[PDB]
């Protein structure tokens, strides 16, 4: 029932830190380690737990952050892979010339992971789209990971290159080039928007000035009642190939939207009042969404709903009954239904220094639907604008990337999208 | 005689986990195992369900079966942890993770013959075994496949004996899976044809009963699985204590199996009220029929009154007069003329043990063999079909070795049930 | 009567170091060697293993033989340092190193004097000697080597006594050395025209049952040479005390060897059940012949189900109805028909000795020669020949005088014996 | 059960002060021989117990680092044999000239010392094949020892003139004239390349600027669990024959790789859980190996598997199972098994003063192998390149040594590595 986390680039890193934050307060383990969950942490015999993660960055810096910063002490140092030269915003580069320069150290540390593993289940791939060392490196990394466990579940929770503001301006590239390793390697697919969740933060938690830190909480806590939540011993306790089995009807179609619909304030832990089927309700409005994608304008294919502490299953199935009676949203008309439940006993984690207050229940949602399609289309554009030109084409050139591997890398994103098209339409 | 009792599945041995709890308080078995009961008639037939160890231990004639690490160590973990042996506890590699296939064709059957040695030893430490009991969901992907996988395997092993199983059907409203229909159309293709008996026990049913008449506020799984331990003691209960009419698992299948495949039925228990209405109760005879031959008290959802019975078993519980029995039994055949079907000139079996439940002082369960539940299978058939016209999700499946052409012949045979209990409905 | 125990080698000293705590608690022994049990019948037959020295001081009929000092130092230094004899611990020049023919051919046999010297004084302290005893290994060099060595010279002085051993046999997956198969094939070779019953034991065999029946989380040798010396005991247990049926090592080789050369034999032994797992024991005859007649629970690595049983002992210990025996023992062979060889009409030979085992109810052990033990040696003899098609590690034994010939008569030899068995297999 | 260790020119008895004092510090011995062993130590009545060693060194110099050195007062001054000229890596003159001179001496010693030795088990000869005090004066004192110990274990610890970098440039032919002496008149030989070290202390220990003295104590630490472990009494006390007896297969082949599986840094020491199979299956990872050569270009002809503290039989079992499955690495064909496994009870022996971080447990790997064949082909053509130019020549000529000699020399090592060809091809 263990798994192996997977750090890259920056994003991945940072990402990463908040994770384990939560993991360590869900369990009460010290930045040393310490205990005072074994499927995140190696037992150590001393009671010096150690994280079961590989941190890559072809440039230490903000690994070098962790090995100052804290919790130092609780990752292994043989964890925290590092290089000399960055990728620098190149899919090519973190491909070919630099990342595979520390493949094949990665995937040593992987495999010493991976023998200490017994019942392991599988991977959780943290990376962006926009940085070569997240968006290449990872491409390489699957592509090897994919051949050594083939049997194991491989899930990646990506930063998607956000529609209406970005940081990099050859992300488009490396976005498209990723695509078509991710759809063929991985075996469920996360996509999340900064800019979705900066407009959360605004709308939700009411914060005027919203940064990473805060942000990849969120992303963090989702990730934690995704999986941890499984392994504290629920009522319903849905494997992670169990969400497999019932989010994914095809061979493709990995990309669900995760959602968290307990996102609130302190204030507003006063004056609210959740429960199941509030709660429940929120995450199905076009707000929560995590992503720029309105659920409204497509189809739903499959939801699952996780919940956390305080909540029964009578409630539960009527909140899903008041939302097949909504109608307002639509699903897909050849799957009768879409809804799967998962249930936890353990409250949710809460953040000492976060905003997210604390709450008696939580509940996440992981959706499949044709309108997230959309979202790529905006990308095609992008893309298709600068590559018309072939701006910056030379920065790929010059590592040797084929010209028609960005027409091919196209071609097997158009092909997604037309496979989505093809589920709502169909009946 | 005595009775194997295999669970199959978390559902299946959250069920079982509360059976245990029920008949070992209605045998006086305390947490131990060890017997501190007020009756002699708890000891007259202990041996069904109980092996005697050294010391006067009592241990569960049981063999708890799961491919999910976790939910058996929160068996282990509960009051039964010291009643339950522990070479009975089956399980390895992760769970199906709702994968019939990976229940019946692959990773289960893996671990078929480490459940099979421990039948074998259950068997010889039998002085005469009578059949099987198997309590699983039917759909649920482990207990379904795990179910229909070792029932197979069971039956070549003793094809002589009584394969009885309780399985919790795939409910209208009340899910937790988009494959229910795949899980439980490969079950029942299978389930069919190697069983004797099978109940079916929606959990929708369940939750509305729970509230409808026992009014509670939140309805536990632990709630739901209590009302159907009830009823599963009571149709075994009559093997264990004296009684006017005696019964049992042959008996009831001689006279609730007409047509050698319709042998799936409803069930139902009396007394069914609140703790607060419970004052209000007569707790007659009268009483108790009005209940089990209310459609809204039967643990299946489909409503029996759209269908026939083409036979119903009413097993009481406690002193009571036959002739009382007979009379209401007499009255509802009239009342309900259209209800029964007239190919039967009784339509109802009786059994009358003399033991009620400790604490009541009379009760009894119900055994429909009606038409309704073709309503059932075809709701069911229906989510297949609709799946099935796209492949929806045939790639876990695929994956494990599984075919287009079984869940086609599957689905085929699963029409031929449902017409054969149309055949016999006007 | 009395009976001479040797042992030879580390491995052979370690059990029966073990053996000699086991038996010496048996029989109320201390560790002055000063009897202070509870029965009288310990001291019936104290003699066959002890002799009683002035102040009685029980004192092993045992000879202590090893060529690596340190071992022996070791003895010495345990709680038996108090029991056994200073002269019976032989031990000189260093040992052979896993050197067969050190052990056997050259510097062992140096010392060969210098053992039977004590074994003729052993003796002539007896009353009357009915034959030996040897502990060792089958390809540790020395226990090996001196083992078929002293067989030989001890034969040659009492031919008509009862040459016994139990030797432990190179496992398929549980190894230490890469010349086990030179060792062992030399070794047999002489071991089966010299020995009137052998017994073989698999270390690999036993790692698995003191897991899978006892669940030790850390298996040591000390636990494993603890389940060889219960069986060891069993062999002879019937002389040191009453029951209803006696047994012997004559009788026993009078019922277990139909074919002068077939006296190789499958040790087990009953009750096998961890210490959380013993209070759902039945503790019933039914109950024991389960286990003993388990293939898991054989101490040979090889699974009897792949051949058939020529003939099967199974000696019972503590009070316990004859009939009861019997019937299972009819159960058995009409349960597998397949499994016995139908040349023999009675295929067990049953015992049953009045004393359970101190702290046991009821026990009792098992001795299997069944044609399946021929796989063993096919093994061996393939690892042998791969090596030898390359004359590897050969320089070994040439430098001791070895040559060519030896090894592939040894391995024309032991074709023979494995034809034998499939001779009398169908 | 006691032997006899030998030390030659400078680095013998460098890696000698490195055994001694592990010795020292396994036995609780002073360094003046008090005891507050006796296979290293002859017994001494007033319980300075004094180490059964000899010392050579043609040039006084390392010898009186230990004559005003710690220890001066543990080594008996009879034992430190010492000369006026120095060999100057010429095998020819520590062959003859040179070191003839005091051989006659350094037999007497040996002579005494073997004595009064009882039950000898046979010689640890440490020396090199750079300098000729080592490599010539070796050969001389080993065909000498050879005639007067036929019956004795011959072993030869010797430091492998590194194919990346080495020291003086005549070392190609002080090794080739080394290498026909050494197959000849030893019983089993070991070859440690100091590079391969330097190596392992920069990626296990963790250390950017290693040295001699932390390079000798991990030499050291290896010969202690090779030979002083077994003199501590474990579970299986596997003897120098019988280590001959299962890894060695013929006349010849006696290179076996001697490898250290524990090694780690104090940092490491608190994140890192080790067991029995971690580092079982750390030892057949080709970092590891103590030499330039990476077994998986070559087979397994044997493996010999010595454990320390905390172990048991059952994990190693499971180990080696493991390791068989793997199947990565590959075995000769017809060896049907090769692997054997000493036990200790003894823990690992700790240096105060070193890095080698404390462990519950060790484990060293004794490896006969085909792949280390290929290290003989890179000093033939160093050899042959210097011998076609005949640089250097005229230092042995002047001597007298016979130029067919060194053609003579070759042909020898060139036999040696065409048998472990046959080896593996053979089946
Ligand atoms: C003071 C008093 O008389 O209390 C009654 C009671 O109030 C009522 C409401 C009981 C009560 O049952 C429930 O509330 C209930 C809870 C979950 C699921 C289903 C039912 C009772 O809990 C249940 C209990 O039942 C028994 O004792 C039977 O022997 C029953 N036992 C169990 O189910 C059982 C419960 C816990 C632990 C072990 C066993 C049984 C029935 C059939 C076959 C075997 C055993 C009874 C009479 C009562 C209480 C205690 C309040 C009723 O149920 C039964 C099964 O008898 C509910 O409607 C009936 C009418 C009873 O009068
Ligand atoms: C409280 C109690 O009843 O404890 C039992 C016990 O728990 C069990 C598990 C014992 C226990 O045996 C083991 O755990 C065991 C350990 C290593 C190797 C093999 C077995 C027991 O240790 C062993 C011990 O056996 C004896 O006393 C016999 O006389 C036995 N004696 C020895 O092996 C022996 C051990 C230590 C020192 C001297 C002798 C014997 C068997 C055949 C022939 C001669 C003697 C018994 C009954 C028990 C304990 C003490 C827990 C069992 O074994 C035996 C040989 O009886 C293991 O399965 C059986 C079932 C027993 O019930
Ligand atoms: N959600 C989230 N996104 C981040 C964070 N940090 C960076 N990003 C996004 O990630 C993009 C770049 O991804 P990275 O792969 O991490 O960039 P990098 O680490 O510098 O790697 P290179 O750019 O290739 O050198 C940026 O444009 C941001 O939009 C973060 O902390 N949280
Ligand atoms: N492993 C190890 N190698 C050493 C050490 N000291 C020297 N060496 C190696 O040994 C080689 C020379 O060996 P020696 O025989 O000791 O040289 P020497 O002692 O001066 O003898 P001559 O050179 O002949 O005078 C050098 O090139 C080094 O590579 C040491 O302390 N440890
Ligand atoms: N009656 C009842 N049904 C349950 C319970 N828990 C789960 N179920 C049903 O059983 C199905 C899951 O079966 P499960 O035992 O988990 O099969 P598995 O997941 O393959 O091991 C769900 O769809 C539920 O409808 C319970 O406590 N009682
Ligand atoms: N059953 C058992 N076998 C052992 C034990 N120790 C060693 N062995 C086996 O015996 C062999 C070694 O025999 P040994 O007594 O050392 O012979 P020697 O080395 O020539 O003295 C090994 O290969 C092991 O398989 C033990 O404690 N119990
Ligand atoms: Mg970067
Ligand atoms: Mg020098």
């Amino acid at each position: 029932r263990e798994c192996i986390s997977i750090h890259v680039g920056q994003a991945g890193v940072q990402i990463g830190n908040a994770c384990w934050e939560l993991y360590c307060l869900e369990h009460g383990i010290q930045p040393d380690g310490q205990m005072p969950f074994n499927t995140f942490f190696s037992e150590t015999g001393a009671g010096k737990h150690v994280p079961r993660a590989v941190f890559v960055d072809l440039e230490p810096t903000v690994i070098d952050e962790v090995r100052t910063g804290t919790y130092r002490q609780l990752f292994h140092p043989e964890q925290l892979i590092t290089g000399k030269e960055d990728a620098a915003n190149n899919y090519a580069r973190g491909h070919y010339t630099i990342g595979k320069e520390i493949i094949d150290l990665v995937l040593d540390r992987i495999r010493k992971l991976a023998d200490q593993c017994t019942g392991l289940q599988g991977f959780s791939v943290f990376h962006s789209f926009g940085g070569g060392t997240g968006s290449g490196f990872t491409s390489l990394l699957m592509e090897r990971l994919s051949v050594d466990y083939g049997k194991k579940s491989k899930l990646e929770f990506s930063i998607y290159p956000a529609p209406q503001v970005s940081t990099a301006v050859v992300e488009p590239y490396n976005s498209i080039l990723t695509t078509h390793t991710t759809l063929e390697h991985s075996d469920c697919a996360f996509m999340v928007d900064n800019e979705a969740i900066y407009d959360i933060c605004r709308r939700n938690l009411d914060i005027e000035r919203p940064t990473y830190t805060n942000l990849n909480r969120l992303i963090g806590q989702i990730v934690s009642s995704i999986t941890a939540s499984l392994r504290f011993d629920g009522a319903l306790n849905v494997d992670l190939t169990e969400f497999q089995t019932n989010l994914v009807p095809y061979p493709r179609g990995h990309f669900p939207l995760a959602t968290y619909a307990p996102v609130i304030s302190a204030e507003k832990a006063y004056h609210e009042q959740l429960s199941v089927a509030e709660i429940t309700n929120a995450c199905f409005e076009p707000a929560n969404q995590m992503v720029k994608c309105d659920p409204r304008h497509g189809k739903y294919m499959a939801c699952c709903l996780l919940y956390r502490g305080d909540v029964v299953p009578k409630d539960v199935n009527a909140a899903i009954a008041t939302i097949k009676t909504k109608r307002t949203i639509q699903f897909v008309d050849w799957c009768p239904t879409g809804f799967k439940v998962g249930i936890n006993y353990e409250p949710p984690t809460v953040v000492p220094g976060g905003d997210l207050a604390k709450v008696q229940r939580a509940v996440c949602m992981l959706s499949n639907t044709t309108a997230i399609a959309e979202a790529w289309a905006r990308l095609d554009h992008k893309f298709d604008l600068m590559y018309a030109k072939r701006a910056f084409v030379h920065w790929y050139v010059g590592e040797g990337m084929e010209e028609g591997e960005f027409s091919e890398a196209r071609e097997d994103m158009a092909a997604l999208e037309k496979d989505y098209e093809e589920v709502g339409v169909d009946s | 005689r005595e009775i194997v009792h295999i669970q199959a599945g978390q559902c299946g041995n959250q069920i079982g986990a509360k059976f245990w709890e029920v008949i070992s308080d209605e045998h006086g078995i305390d947490p131990t195992g060890s017997y501190h009961g007020d009756s002699d008639l708890q000891l007259e037939r202990i041996n069904v369900y109980y092996n005697e160890a050294a010391g006067n231990k009592y241990v569960p004639r049981a063999i708890l079966v799961d491919l999910e690490p976790g939910t058996m160590d929160s068996v282990r973990s509960g009051p039964f942890g010291q009643i339950f042996r522990p070479d009975n506890f089956v399980f390895g590699q992760s769970g199906a993770g709702n994968n019939w296939a990976k229940g019946h064709y692959t990773e289960g059957a893996e671990l078929v013959d480490s459940v099979l040695d421990v039948v074998r030893k259950e068997s010889e430490s039998c002085d005469c075994l009578q059949g099987f009991q198997l309590t699983h969901s039917l759909g649920g992907g482990t207990g379904s496949g795990m179910g229909t996988l070792l029932i197979s395997k069971i039956r070549e092993e003793y094809p002589d004996r009584i394969m009885n199983t309780f399985s919790v059907v795939p409910s209208p409203k009340v899910s937790d899976t988009v494959v229910e229909p795949y899980n439980a159309t490969l079950s029942v293709h299978q389930l069919v044809e190697n069983t004797d008996e099978t109940y079916c026990i929606d959990n929708e049913a369940l939750y509305d009963i729970c509230f409808r008449t026992l009014k509670l506020t939140t309805p536990t799984y632990g709630d739901l699985n209590h009302l159907v331990s009830a009823t599963m003691s009571g149709v075994t209960t009559c093997l264990r204590f004296p009684g006017q009419l005696n019964a049992d698992l042959r008996k009831l299948a001689v006279n609730m199996v007409p047509f050698p495949r319709l042998h799936f039925f409803m069930p139902g228990f009396a007394p069914l009220t609140s703790r607060g209405s419970q004052q209000y109760r007569a707790l007659t005879v009268p009483e108790l029929t009005q209940q089990m031959f209310d459609a809204k008290n039967m643990m299946a959802a489909c409503d029996p009154r759209h269908g026939r019975y083409l036979t119903v078993a009413a097993v009481f519980r406690g002193r009571m007069s036959m002739k009382e029995v007979d009379e209401q039994m007499l009255n509802v055949q009239n009342k309900n003329s259209s209800y029964f079907v007239e190919w039967i000139p009784n339509n109802v079996k009786t059994a009358v043990c003399d033991i009620p439940p400790r604490g009541l002082k009379m009760s009894a369960t119900f055994i429909g063999n009606s038409t309704a539940i073709q309503e059932l299978f075809k709701r069911i058939s229906e989510q297949f079909t609709a799946m099935f016209r796209r492949k929806a999700f045939l790639h876990w499946y695929t994956g494990e070795g599984m075919d287009e052409m079984e869940f086609t012949e599957a689905e085929s045979n699963m029409n031929d049930l449902v017409s054969e209990y149309q055949q016999y409905q006007d």
